[PDB]
């Protein structure tokens, strides 16, 4: 129409055209990703029923047996309830608008927030006694062999209490790893017995520079063993700078961790999500880990891999130390924490599992 | 179009083959000591009378030379870091960034620094964290420098500035200039090269 | 497909080339669609009677779309250029059923590139070295792609739950909900396949 | 002490950063080149001293020597790479035929490299599409307008167009070429853009 | 009143001021220039007074023969568009600095043996040479006083710039002047005096040259130093019977 | 990328203009031209409707957000939100610059649209300075920029970019 009888309209054109464990972790993680070529969807959509069964077991100390493999893990009640089982855990501080896991380098998440413990000190008094209380009957509770460990977490520095036969030992211990000088001095005028396993006033301050140099670093970790650990949680009860009297975390006591119930406990529950991929995010303690493999061997038919993000503060707690029936434990846990520690200050990065046979990495 | 594009230098602890910078950077000397004496070497020291380096001798080596010859087992030789970058310096540059003359402390700063990272040593953890917040205490202050500085003569910001910066610099105000003219209708010519001009020159 | 939708794809291709920091898939399949339709038009211009302001019009359309295509396949051409030793070895190893990246042309200039580059670098200076120093590994001298650069991108596909520095739990949100339509800045590493597949654009 | 001269070649080069390919050092490379051949000489002759006759502590000489050999033969591959670089962007800018002037400074080998370099390029050029290839040197800015207003800069005799009739082509004149034929006489210098 | 439309002519020349062609292209003289300068870190901006002739013939006018409060409405008027312009700015920048105005103008220059008595209170344009200056002492803008007895304090008094003071009051609202200046709570800025000679040339025969003094302030203090040929802008003001001391407020420097 | 491509990709939106000549319809590669009739309006590209009106054959005809109601709507809503808005059109500064440079006398009450629109361009541009520091200043990996237009991304591109390379090399080194 009006072209010269030779224009190609241009769509004319185109039409023409192995080992059988992993050696014990005891440090922090705080998140989990499983990847698995099968699903991940069983762990989703939980019944109230099977909630509440996995509350009453845990509270209870039921163990569970698992079988071989699972070709319907939907399906499976058992299955289900011991993933609700294994994702509790009790802290005794309970302020839900307060993150209370992570105390050591976190400043961002703590900005701006309603504290009114940091000026008011009845208050502030009223939360070490229960904190003091809880500390008490959570250390006596360790030691009648009720409880495996559990973790106390300041702001400064982070402890850990074992109990007698965990990690190869034979009594009761204790691990500090960011320890100071003044700190260290202040625990040999009190009758403890610690050891690091890690102007003439002026040639004594060279003296000391040798021994202050690794201060506030991993390599300060102090070991307190035996009878010891009594006068420890004294010390620690009665000490002035557990709690921070300037800063973001001013007035707040330390946050005590525990397998199990406690004076003042506040149980909780870590947050599963599956996208295969699942996601567990939390304050992540050695038993849930091994309990949480357990479960994903039989239902990944042994076939899976974790990849762990660890807290840095707390990997120096796998440095070497060398009847636990009713600590409320299943049984092949308490075998795998009874073993020799083998990383040194090195933790975890990654797990992976095929074919029944675990490849630490 | 750029039509001549040489070899970028690499920046952290590796280097690029090809790179003009990074073959002048490791030039630099740094502090060294002879763990092992260098037989038959002595020539290089013009005061030394024997013809042997003797064991336990110091010298300022230079940073390519250090790198091949070091090893874990600080057999054959063993590094001390310069002065800029021991604690008295780090110190100083925790006070305040923007008052260094990082062009008269080095002219590479941060690939010299991060170059150290390869011989161990017991503060690398400090010397990494020195180095990233110098960096982003300085960044601010480059980056209004390069944006808000039209037809003005640019000899007196870039004098306190190593390598780095310095480019950080051409690139904004080059990203201004584009702006600048093309609003005031000046981008609509074709024009010859800059290489074109400056050979027509000679 | 349109020929509209096809000067799209490559405008698409074009903006996707310029912001990479590797070599992306080949696309010679637009690049020959778009060369037959502008051969064609020419003579289809050229038969048109002298005067007539259509001859205008497609002769600026021609112009128009000449230019896109020639600065694709010049950025192709530099990044070819800038890392042929990795490219090539990455052809050599190219397993079935993946895309090639290069096309045939490509291949060949790249063979030539390198060619005259080791025997100009053997002649001049490797002949008189040392017999021990006489073999440089081209593979471990030229540089390689910067995967970690930061770029810009606009999402077309919904995708969720995208993991911002893997590696890293320091960063405070780890998890980004990508939505239609939205732009971020992030790392060339992460969004790669995103990229690959087409559910995001480099703008 | 060693690699003197190297660094010194490296920095003449560095000096000059906009291209401006400089005359070729063929003494410095031939200085180099004698100062490697008698560190491997004396390095050979240390290796089998400490050979035969037992004498552990030549090692650290050994790996000194060493480590001088790999600088001076990086900063040759580093040297002849940038003058590389350097010569590839004559041919994207100053045409196809180079200048006497800027040829008068390249090496033989390097000629060949060019003139290699040129016909790859030629035939990846034809190869694109049917019949002639598109020339990817040309279009190198966004189009506007079909016949722009430009102005000679010095005399360059008669410029033919495909009709078959040049364009006496004297300074200080002005002709309304259409764009495609006066691209490339731009970019060279010969013509200069008149915008109203 | 008047002076809010002033105030409002004065933001609008500075908001819509535009150079060039449509053969070209338009750029925003002013406003680009303040936000260059206020993300910089200068104060300051140069206002011609042929543009501001061009813009409003009577805004130019008004500036000629009443500098004082046309000038600092002038730059009240700089200020509200340089914070308009940077608006969200920076943690820690939220409040907005004063800006500076000096002025430039391509007229004739006068003498100093010029200078009459009618022209008090307007602006100049006189060169000359520098001969001596001063150390940079502080000059107050903003004080605060407190009584001696009862303490009451008011506070934010603005006082007028150039060698002026402020009488201090009386009255209590606690003897006679009760009232003393509070140390920390003052806003100081640069000040400087210099001595201007009139021109080798322009002296008569037989007669020694004259001299004059100059005030300096802000931005334009440690610009000049003894020895240098300037061009001053200024307003000429005032500091035997009912003689006063003559100075000449200095708005801009142009050193030769 | 120079900001003349950004503009050659901002000379393909749609405006209407009121052609003086007779013409049949045109089948251009992307698309069909509408039959050219003197007196009627045709919409066509923004670079034919440039190239017509530089050649004295048509009448630009003002797009509908180019009103000073709409414009200072838009400009108060921008000073008011703390993150980016969404714009009349993803070009509006270059369609601003070319249609008012090239047919003001066609365009009624050019200059207070040109400067309504310099204004929320200067909004946004402190906008995105600002989010260019809090980005350095907290060391993070990701960041939202919604409602973005491209040459504001390209007046600090290759820049920022460039910047956040060298940081995290410098962040990532013992690992
Ligand atoms: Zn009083």
């Amino acid at each position: 129409p009006g072209y010269s009888p030779s224009f190609k309209k241009p769509s004319e054109i185109l039409r023409l055209s192995g080992s059988v464990t992993f050696p014990a972790d005891w440090s922090l993680k705080t998140r989990l990703l499983f990847t698995s070529s099968h699903s991940f969807s069983w762990a989703d959509h939980l019944k109230a029923q099977e909630e509440a069964q996995g509350l009453v077991m845990q509270c209870r100390a039921t163990a569970v047996n698992l079988p071989h493999s699972i070709q319907e893990p939907k399906l499976s009640t058992d299955l289900r309830c011991a993933f609700q089982q294994s994702l509790v855990h009790w802290i005794h501080p309970s302020l839900p608008w307060v993150q209370l896991f992570p105390r050591i380098g976190v400043d961002r998440k703590m900005a701006g927030k309603n504290t009114p413990w940091s000026q008011d000190e009845s208050l502030q008094q009223v939360l070490m006694s229960e904190w003091a209380l809880s500390f008490t009957s959570l250390y006596n509770l360790l030691k009648a062999k009720l409880c495996p460990y559990f973790y106390v977490c300041t702001y400064q520095f982070t402890v850990l209490f074992r109990a007698a036969g965990l990690a190869g030992s034979d009594v009761i211990t204790a691990v500090m790893s960011p320890t100071t000088r003044g700190l260290r001095e202040a625990m040999k005028n009190e009758g403890i017995t610690f050891s690091q396993p890690l102007d003439s006033i002026s040639i004594k301050l060279r003296k000391e520079k040798n021994e202050v140099k690794l201060d506030h670093k991993p390599e300060s970790v102090v070991l307190v063993k035996g009878t010891n650990t009594f006068t420890l949680l004294n010390f620690l009860i009665n000490c002035k700078s557990i709690v921070a009297a300037a800063g973001l975390q001013a007035g707040l006591p330390p946050t005590l961790l525990s397998p199990v119930a406690f004076r003042g406990a506040t149980m909780h529950a870590l947050k599963a999500r599956s996208v295969f991929s699942l996601e567990i995010t939390g304050p992540i303690m050695p038993h849930s880990l091994h309990s949480l493999t357990m479960l994903l061997q039989s239902a990944q038919r042994g076939s899976f891999s974790a990849g762990l993000y660890t807290h840095e503060p707390t990997a120096v707690f796998n440095t070497p130390i060398h009847d636990l029936q009713n600590c409320g434990l299943h049984p092949c846990t308490v075998e795998q924490l009874t073993q020799v520690n083998e990383l040194g200050k090195l933790s975890l990065r990654h797990l992976e599992m095929t074919d029944y046979r675990y490849t630490w990495k | 179009w750029e039509p001549y594009m040489p070899v970028e230098p690499g920046l952290g602890r590796e280097e690029n083959f090809l790179s003009l910078e990074d073959l002048l950077m490791s030039q630099e000397k740094l502090p060294c000591c002879i763990e092992s004496g260098f037989p038959r070497l002595g020539f290089l020291d013009k005061g030394g009378d024997s013809d042997s380096i003797p064991e336990g001798s110091k010298m300022e080596l230079p940073l390519w030379l250090a790198k091949g010859l070091y090893d874990n087992k600080r057999r054959v030789l063993s590094v001390e870091l310069p002065k800029i970058y021991r604690e008295g310096w780090r110190t100083v540059f925790s006070a305040d960034a923007n008052v260094v003359d990082l062009h008269k402390m080095g002219p590479h700063y941060y690939g010299f620094g991060s170059q150290l990272l390869n011989f161990d040593s017991p503060e690398n953890p400090e010397i990494a964290k020195t180095i990233l917040q110098t960096f982003v205490g300085r960044f601010r202050r480059i980056m209004d420098s390069s944006q808000n500085a039209y037809n003005e003569d640019t000899s007196g910001l870039v004098a306190r500035l190593d390598e780095l910066e310095r480019s950080l610099f051409r690139a904004g105000q080059r990203g201004l200039n584009a702006f600048q003219s093309w609003e005031r209708g000046k981008a609509a010519q074709i024009t010859a090269s800059n290489l074109v001009q400056n050979y027509k020159k000679r | 497909l349109t020929p509209a939708e096809l000067i799209n794809k490559l405008e698409e291709a074009w903006l996707n080339e310029k912001f990479a920091p590797e070599l992306l898939e080949s696309k010679s399949e637009v690049v020959e669609c778009v060369m037959e339709q502008l051969n064609h038009m020419e003579q289809n211009l050229h038969r048109a009677k002298p005067g007539d302001l259509k001859i205008s019009f497609h002769h600026m359309e021609i112009e128009r779309i000449r230019y896109m295509l020639s600065s694709y396949l010049r950025s192709r051409m530099l990044k070819i250029e800038k890392f042929f030793p990795h490219i090539l070895e990455k052809e050599k190893s190219r397993g079935e059923g993946e895309p090639p990246h290069l096309s045939p042309e490509e291949f060949a200039f790249a063979k030539e590139y390198m060619t005259n580059t080791e025997t100009l670098l053997k002649s001049v200076a490797l002949r008189h070295m040392p017999p021990n120093l006489q073999t440089v590994d081209l593979l471990k001298s030229v540089p390689k792609p910067n995967l970690d650069s930061f770029v810009f991108l606009r999402v077309k596909e919904e995708q969720n739950n995208i993991l911002v520095e893997p590696e890293t739990d320091e960063q405070s949100e780890y998890a980004i909900d990508m939505e239609v339509g939205s732009q971020h800045l992030i790392r060339y590493r992460t969004i790669a396949p995103l990229v690959a597949s087409g559910a995001v654009k480099l703008i | 002490m060693f690699c003197e001269k190297a660094i010194e070649l490296i920095r003449e080069l560095q000096r000059a950063s906009d291209g401006q390919l400089p005359a070729f050092n063929e003494d410095g490379i031939r200085q180099i080149l004698e100062e490697m051949k008698a560190l491997y000489e004396q390095n050979q002759a240390d290796v089998n001293e400490a050979k035969t006759e037992g004498r552990s502590d030549l090692i650290p000489t050994i790996k000194f020597r060493h480590c001088c050999l790999l600088r001076n033969r990086r900063c040759i591959v580093a040297y002849l790479y940038d003058r590389l670089l350097r010569i590839r962007a004559l041919r994207w800018e100053y045409g196809s035929v180079l200048p006497s002037a800027l040829r008068f400074h390249m090496s033989t080998e390097e000629m060949d490299w060019f003139n290699q370099y040129k016909r790859s390029l030629a035939t990846y050029m034809r190869s694109l599409g049917g019949e002639e290839g598109l020339d990817i040197t040309q279009d190198m800015k966004p189009p506007k307008s079909l016949y722009i207003e430009v102005r000679c800069l010095r005399d360059y005799g008669e410029f033919e167009i495909d009709d078959g009739t040049t364009i006496l082509l004297k300074k200080n004149s002005q002709h309304f070429l259409p764009r495609w034929k006066c691209e490339q006489l731009i970019r060279q210098g010969v013509l200069e853009h008149v915008l109203s | 009143a008047k002076k809010s439309q002033l105030k409002k002519r004065f933001r609008e020349f500075l908001r819509q001021y535009r150079i060039g062609t449509d053969r070209t292209g338009f750029t925003f003289k002013y406003r680009d220039e303040l936000k260059r300068h206020y993300n910089l870190g200068e104060y300051w901006i140069e206002v011609e007074m042929e543009d501001l002739a061009s813009f409003d013939e009577d805004l130019a006018d008004y500036l000629y023969k009443q500098p004082t409060e046309h000038l600092q409405l002038l730059e009240e008027a700089a200020q509200e568009v340089a914070d308009e312009v940077t608006r969200p700015r920076p943690a820690g920048e939220e409040t907005i600095q004063e800006i500076q105005v000096m002025l430039r103008s391509d007229a004739n220059p006068a003498n100093i043996r010029s200078l009459k008595s009618e022209q008090m209170s307007h602006l100049v344009k006189i060169p000359g040479i520098i001969i001596a200056a001063t150390a940079v002492r502080a000059k107050a803008t903003k004080i605060s006083i407190q009584c001696r007895s009862c303490r009451n304090t008011i506070g934010n008094i603005a006082v007028r710039p150039g060698l002026e003071g402020y009488a201090m009051p009386r009255k209590c609202n606690c003897p006679l002047d009760p009232y003393f200046i509070i140390p920390d709570k003052c806003k100081c800025v640069d000040f400087q005096t210099l001595k201007l000679q009139e021109s080798p040339d322009a002296v008569p025969h037989g007669e020694l040259p004259r001299h004059m003094q100059l005030y300096c302030d802000r931005y334009l203090c440690d610009k000049v130093v003894p020895g240098n040929r300037v061009t001053i802008m200024g307003i000429y003001s005032i500091r035997g019977v009912g003689i006063r001391s003559s100075y000449i407020r200095v708005v801009g420097i142009q050193v030769d | 990328m120079d900001a003349s491509e950004v503009e050659f990709l901002a000379e393909k939106e749609q405006v209407t203009v009121i052609p003086n000549f007779s013409l049949d319809k045109v089948y251009l590669i992307g698309g069909d031209l509408g039959p050219f009739n003197p007196s009627l309006p045709v919409e066509v590209p923004l670079w034919l409707a440039i190239n017509l009106k530089q050649r004295q054959k048509c009448r630009i005809v003002p797009p509908e957000w180019m009103d000073v109601e709409k414009l200072e709507a838009i400009r108060d809503q921008e000073r008011r939100e703390e993150t980016f808005t969404p714009m009349p059109s993803p070009y509006y500064m270059e369609l601003t610059k070319l249609l008012l440079n090239h047919a003001a006398d066609n365009i009624p009450k050019a200059d207070e649209i040109r400067t309504l629109v310099k204004d929320t361009w200067d909004t946004r541009i402190a906008k995105l300075r600002l989010s260019a520091d809090s980005f350095v200043k907290g060391q993070e990996a990701h960041a939202k920029l919604d409602n973005l237009t491209l040459m504001e991304i390209n007046t600090i591109g290759t820049f920022f970019t460039e910047s956040l390379n060298h940081m995290y090399k410098l962040r990532t080194s013992l690992q």
